[PDB]
């Protein structure tokens, strides 16, 4: 497939990865009974680590000779991998800093300001956490508006 | 003229209505709005009752009121021309506490009007032979009234412990009054 | 606030202000407050008359072909099962004319609407005209040809209107459960009423 | 008119669809709340005439009137490529919402003396042309008109959501719930919300 | 007047103005009296929910107690499930939508004395008015108008409704640690006491709880 | 206790009070849905 590397849904080694963890496992709980506590625990994660080979083999990345997932980061086979991801991060990252720029301009006018970065004003901040929730709608208008930029 | 001799009665009540004995330990009939309302109920409610347990004796005088339910014009039939004869006669009352004078007029026959009159006491039609005189009998009413409504909540709890009727209930007490009580 | 000694239908309460008793059949019954702007009520007060005389001329087409089925005359079917397929054109057809025929007429009354006196003359024989009326609604002319000049008159419509108007409602429900003629909803109705409302029926 | 009464209407909002709702605070900006008010418009017109296009559609197929598929499966059919199809509709569209975008900008702009009676009327609302019948005391239309709209921007999402949720058609999901309400809900499949 | 720890005062935001105000609030948490206002509706209402549920158990329980029929508190939420047709998710959402409507409302009175007052609502207007922060009234919250009858008669009753809200929730929780520590119902908790109460204790098997 | 909040208010108990938020929620996430390297 893309780079040559084969889908991990059929690849050989990643499915004889899946073996080689799961057999790990399986030398260990033989040294306890069935009813006990850490059986019960190393059932579980086996059940969770060979469901977790499943959900790639199901979401469909592609693996390589080495038999791990490569991921892909341009265009549309593996969108998920990153570029939805990507825009998740520019997003939230946007926020936090959107919410921290509205927080510092709003105390700016008042008396002494360096008071509200340590004895941070809660109400004010948690209003502007929601208001921070529309900021590239907001961000894009002020870049228009021209109060971004000193 | 007290209901417990030697009490002073609540503030609100001071002895104008029909057999006001100086009664309410929550005020009731504090708000003037709510003791307009509870009136109409303690008449038409006595009316009711008095009717009724004037009904259980004579109907008995038999077989059981309280299985009177199983007796020629199927049931639905029947409950509807109660419940349209019941909602225009009720609503007609009701309109009449809306506003005090609102309803009088014969609707059909508008010749005919039922003249100015104290609320839930009509008249005019429904006062025909204008029989015993003045307040008096509204306190009669009042008192009959409750004697009537005490004794049908009996009639009830004393169908739903015994099985009989009033009639037999007393007869099984006056065969054995010592055993027969609510202690055994 | 609202007229005090005009026809109620709670005798005791309050008609709203709008309903001055103005127009025909005002007993002041308005619980929702539709005709609170009086543009809405030119509406309506219309809307009813033409929903009324529909309902009124549809209900006399549904009961009376029963009426004189039964008492034997001729064709005869149900009101509903009739326009099935037996005419001499096609369903489609029958509505284009009538669609046409009516497009027509309509828009002829609602100018007159709109404007009161816009239409009120014949545009080929332009002679003929109907006279000035000013009333919409209540055209006259050719429309009163035997003449009837009433306020009396103008409530006996609506009346009837509102009436009839139900009555056609009943036929929808009636039918869409029971499932015969309304004359035969009534006959079996009138063998063992009691025994046969609508909640043993349901 | 309040969206939640006791909340505090914002300040910018001093009644000029006006029911007081803008808790993030997007239009505190006149520029803003001017383009953002023709968004919405535009918005409506779209969702209420699309809805249309499968409510009524699929309404009159249980009814018997018209064997139309399901809004979903409707795209899939042969006639021409959607390339095309597309390529034409994006060309089409493009021309004329460029011509709302310079009215939105400059709003007489559309009436320069070179074809041009559309100039305009006001903003978002361009009648003339677009007004046939021609309507203009009782402008209660322009109200219904953002209402119904909300309404059906709102019931699409819905669509879009309830055939990701039970993979069935609109006028189905309407019975099925309607043959058994208490126990076929939100709250009955995949997923809470 | 009347305090908690006899002797000792009680804490200046305490006037003995409120009902049931025998100047407890050891810990300083309603001292800013917009935090106070807000923790006498927390008050009221978890003691009117308290008093219900009380009611409520302490029927169920004699009614099972008394004929063979009703289900004991715990698992009587299943028993009502099961044996009738309905579901928990929807019950549990239709109560948020409904029980969200009457909160969200009562939420706008608080931060508003005569919010919800403007009939923007159904027309009515005089019915969702302010009166006194945790008795609202009215033709509906106060249908017979106790709340609109006499002065004396009415501040007796907010004395009497917090007490009971008290009672209710101390009772609520004993019927929570009492079910947890004994596993039986409320009546055979009370029932074992009264037979053999110097024996039958916490001493037993309820431990330090 | 205007006082006492004004502290709970102060740099580093909210830094504390907000980061055993936003870790219980990365925690938590990665329970119901674990091991993730899509979505
Ligand atoms: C409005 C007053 C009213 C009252 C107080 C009663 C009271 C009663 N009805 Mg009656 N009914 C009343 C109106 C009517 N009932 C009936 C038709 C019936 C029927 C058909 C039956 C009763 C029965 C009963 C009894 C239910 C058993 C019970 O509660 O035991 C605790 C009870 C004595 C039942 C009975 O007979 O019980 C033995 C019964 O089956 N009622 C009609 C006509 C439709 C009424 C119309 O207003
Ligand atoms: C603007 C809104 C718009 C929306 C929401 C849709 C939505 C959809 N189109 Mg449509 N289309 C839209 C515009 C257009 N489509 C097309 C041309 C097509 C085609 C040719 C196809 C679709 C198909 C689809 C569906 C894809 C299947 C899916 O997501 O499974 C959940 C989906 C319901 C597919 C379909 O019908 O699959 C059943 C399909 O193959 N659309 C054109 C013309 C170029 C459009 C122009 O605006
Ligand atoms: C104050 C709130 C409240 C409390 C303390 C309880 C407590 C309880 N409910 Mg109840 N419920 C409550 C509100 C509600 N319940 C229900 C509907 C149900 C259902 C459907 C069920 C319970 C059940 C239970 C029990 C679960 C067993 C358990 O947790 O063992 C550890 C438990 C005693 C379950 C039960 O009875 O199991 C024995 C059960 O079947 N509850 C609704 C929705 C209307 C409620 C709304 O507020
Ligand atoms: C409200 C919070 C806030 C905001 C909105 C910004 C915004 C910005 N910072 Mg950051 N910054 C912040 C707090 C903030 N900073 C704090 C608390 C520190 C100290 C740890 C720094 C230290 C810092 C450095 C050292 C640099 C930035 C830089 C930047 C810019 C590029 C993005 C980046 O690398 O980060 C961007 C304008 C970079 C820049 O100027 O470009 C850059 O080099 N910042
Ligand atoms: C509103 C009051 C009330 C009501 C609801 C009823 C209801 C009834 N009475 Mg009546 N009854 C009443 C007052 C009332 N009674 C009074 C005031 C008297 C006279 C004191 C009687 C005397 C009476 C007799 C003598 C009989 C009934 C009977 C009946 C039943 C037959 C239905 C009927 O009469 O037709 C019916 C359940 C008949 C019955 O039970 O059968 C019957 O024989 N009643
Ligand atoms: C912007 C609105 C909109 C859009 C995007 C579509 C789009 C579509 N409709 Mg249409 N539809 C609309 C409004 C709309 N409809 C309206 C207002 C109605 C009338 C109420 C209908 C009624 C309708 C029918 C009856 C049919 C379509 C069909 C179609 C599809 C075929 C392509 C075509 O018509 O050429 C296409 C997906 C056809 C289809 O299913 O394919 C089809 O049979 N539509
Ligand atoms: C220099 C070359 C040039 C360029 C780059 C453009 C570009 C554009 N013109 Mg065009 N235009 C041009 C020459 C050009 N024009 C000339 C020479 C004339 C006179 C004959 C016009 C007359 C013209 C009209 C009348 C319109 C456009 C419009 C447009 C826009 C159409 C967008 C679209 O349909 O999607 C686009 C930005 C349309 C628009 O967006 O507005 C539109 O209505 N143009
Ligand atoms: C615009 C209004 C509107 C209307 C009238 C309906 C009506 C309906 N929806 Mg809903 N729905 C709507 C918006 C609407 N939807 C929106 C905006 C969303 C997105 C969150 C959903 C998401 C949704 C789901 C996920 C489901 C319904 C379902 C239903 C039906 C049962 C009620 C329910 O679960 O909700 C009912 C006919 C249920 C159904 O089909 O059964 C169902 O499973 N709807
Ligand atoms: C829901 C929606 C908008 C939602 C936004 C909200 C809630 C905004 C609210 C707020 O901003 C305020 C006010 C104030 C802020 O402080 C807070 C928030 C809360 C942010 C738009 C949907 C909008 C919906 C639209 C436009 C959909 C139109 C439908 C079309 C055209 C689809 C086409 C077809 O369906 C046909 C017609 C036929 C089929 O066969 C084939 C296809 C092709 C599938
Ligand atoms: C798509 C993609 C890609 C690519 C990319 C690129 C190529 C990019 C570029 C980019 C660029 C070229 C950029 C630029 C920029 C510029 C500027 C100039 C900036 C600015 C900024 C600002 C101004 C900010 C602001 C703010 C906000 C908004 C919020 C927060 C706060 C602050 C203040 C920070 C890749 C392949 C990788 C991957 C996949 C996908």
């Amino acid at each position: 497939d893309i780079a040559g590397l084969t889908p991990c849904s059929e690849s050989k080694a990643y499915a004889k990865l899946e073996k080689k963890e799961l057999k790990t496992l399986e030398k260990r709980l033989k040294q306890y009974e069935a009813d006990s506590a850490p059986a019960v625990a190393l059932k579980a994660t086996m059940e969770r680590t060979k469901a977790r080979f499943a959900n790639y083999a199901k979401a469909g990345l592609l693996c390589g000779n080495d038999g791990l997932p490569h991921l892909i980061a341009d265009p549309y086979g593996h969108a998920g991998e990153v570029f939805i991801p990507t825009f998740g991060f520019l997003y939230v990252a946007g926020y936090i800093g959107y919410v921290g720029r509205q927080y510092l301009i709003a105390v700016k006018g008042e008396a002494k300001p360096t008071d509200k970065e340590i004895i941070i004003d809660v109400p004010l901040a948690t209003k502007l956490a929601w208001q921070g929730a529309g900021w590239p709608l907001a961000a894009v208008q002020e870049l228009q508006r021209g109060t971004l930029l000193e | 003229p007290l209901w417990l001799p030697g009490s002073t009665p609540p503030a609100h009540l001071k002895g104008d209505l029909p057999g006001d004995f100086g009664f309410d330990p929550l005020g009731l009939g504090a708000n003037a709005e709510s003791l307009k309302w509870f009136k109409e109920s303690e008449l038409v409610h006595s009316r009711w009752a008095m009717a009724a347990v004037a009904g259980i004796l004579v109907q008995e005088i038999d077989v059981f009121w309280y299985n009177a339910g199983k007796e020629p014009l199927g049931p639905l039939g029947l409950l509807a021309v109660e419940f349209f004869l019941m909602h225009w006669v009720e609503v007609r009352r009701w309109q009449d506490l809306r506003k005090p004078g609102s309803v009088d007029q014969d609707p059909i026959f508008s010749q005919y009007k039922l003249p100015p009159h104290e609320v839930g006491y009509p008249g005019g039609v429904f006062a025909p032979f204008i029989p015993g005189d003045l307040a008096e009998l509204k306190v009669k009413e009042i008192k009959n009234g409750r004697l009537a409504m005490l004794a049908f909540v009996g009639f009830v709890m004393a169908a739903q412990v015994t099985g009989k009727g009033p009639i037999a209930a007393l007869q099984e007490h006056l065969a054995d009054p010592w055993g027969t009580t609510i202690f055994s | 606030k609202r007229d005090a000694a005009l026809p109620s239908w709670m005798p005791g309460a309050d008609l709203p202000g709008y309903l001055n008793g103005t127009l025909p059949g005002d007993f002041g019954f308005d619980p929702l407050y539709l005709g609170q702007d009086p543009v809405k009520l030119k509406w309506y007060a219309q809307a009813e008359l033409m929903n009324a005389r529909f309902a009124m001329l549809a209900v006399a087409g549904i009961l009376v072909p029963e009426l004189l089925s039964n008492i034997g005359f001729g064709a005869g079917v149900a009101w509903y099962d009739a326009g099935k397929f037996e005419y001499f054109a096609p369903a489609s057809s029958l509505f284009g004319v009538q669609m046409l025929l009516f497009a027509w007429v309509e828009i002829r009354r609602y100018q007159d609407f709109v404007k009161p006196g816009s239409a009120n003359q014949d545009p080929i024989f332009t002679n003929n005209k109907l006279p000035d009326g000013n009333e919409p609604g209540y055209p006259g002319g050719i429309f009163d040809p035997f003449g009837w000049s009433i306020k009396s008159l103008k409530l006996k419509e609506i009346k009837n209107g509102r009436l009839a108007m139900l009555a056609f409602a009943g036929f929808i429900g009636q039918a869409y459960t029971t499932g015969t003629t309304p004359l035969k909803n009534l006959s079996t109705h009138l063998a063992d009423p009691w025994s046969t409302t609508v909640w043993q029926n349901d | 008119q309040s969206w939640l009464p006791g909340s505090q209407i914002p300040a910018h909002l001093d009644t000029p669809g006006n029911f007081g709702f803008d808790p993030l605070g997007l239009g505190k900006d006149p520029v803003a709340l001017r383009w953002y008010q023709q968004a919405e418009l535009i918005h409506c017109r779209t969702a209420m005439a699309g809805v249309a296009g499968i409510l009524i559609p699929g309404l009159l197929t249980k009814a018997g009137a018209l064997n139309v598929p399901e809004w979903y499966d409707a795209g899939k059919n042969s006639f021409a490529p959607w390339g095309s199809l597309l390529a034409v509709q994006l060309f089409l569209c493009g021309f004329v919402e460029a011509k709302r975008w310079q009215d939105i900008r400059k709003p007489g702009s559309q009436g320069e003396p070179g074809a041009s009676l559309k100039g305009t009327s006001e903003l978002g609302y361009p009648g003339g042309p677009f007004d046939p019948l021609g309507l203009s005391k009782w402008a209660d239309w322009k109200l219904k008109e953002v209402k119904n709209g909300r309404l059906a921007m709102l019931a699409f999402l819905g669509f879009v959501a309830q055939k990701y949720a039970t993979g069935a058609g609109p006028v189905d999901n309407l019975a099925a719930h309607l043959k058994d309400p208490w126990h076929v809900n939100y709250a009955t499949n995949g997923v809470s919300l | 007047r009347p305090v908690w720890f006899p002797g000792n005062p009680p804490p200046a935001h305490l006037d003995g103005s409120l009902a049931g105000d025998y100047g407890f609030d050891p810990l300083f948490l309603g001292q800013e009296p917009q935090t106070l206002k807000w923790y006498v509706q927390a008050e009221l209402v978890h003691g009117r929910f308290a008093m219900l549920g009380a009611a409520g158990i302490i029927l169920t329980s004699i009614g099972a107690k008394v004929g063979l029929g009703f289900p004991e508190w715990y698992d009587a939420g299943k028993v009502v499930v099961e044996k009738n047709n309905i579901d928990f998710p929807t019950l549990m959402v239709i109560q948020f939508y409904l029980m969200g409507w009457a909160e969200t409302k009562r939420w706008y009175d608080f931060k508003n004395p005569g919010s919800q007052a403007d009939g923007s609502f159904l027309g009515f207007t005089e019915e969702f008015k302010g009166l006194e922060n945790g008795y609202p009234g009215g033709r509906f919250f106060d249908p017979m108008g106790l709340s609109r009858g006499d002065a004396a008669k009415y501040q007796e009753y907010k004395q009497k409704e917090v007490k009971n809200g008290r009672l209710a929730m101390i009772a609520c929780l004993g019927f929570a640690a009492q079910y947890a520590a004994t596993g039986k119902g409320p009546l055979d908790n009370l029932a074992d006491h009264l037979a053999d109460p110097n024996h039958v204790n916490f001493a037993t098997n309820g431990v330090s709880n | 206790m205007k006082d006492f909040t004004t502290y709970l208010s102060t740099a580093p108990v909210i830094a504390t009070i907000w980061f055993t938020f936003t870790a219980g929620l990365l925690i938590e996430i990665n329970r119901y849905f674990p091991d993730p390297l899509v979505f």
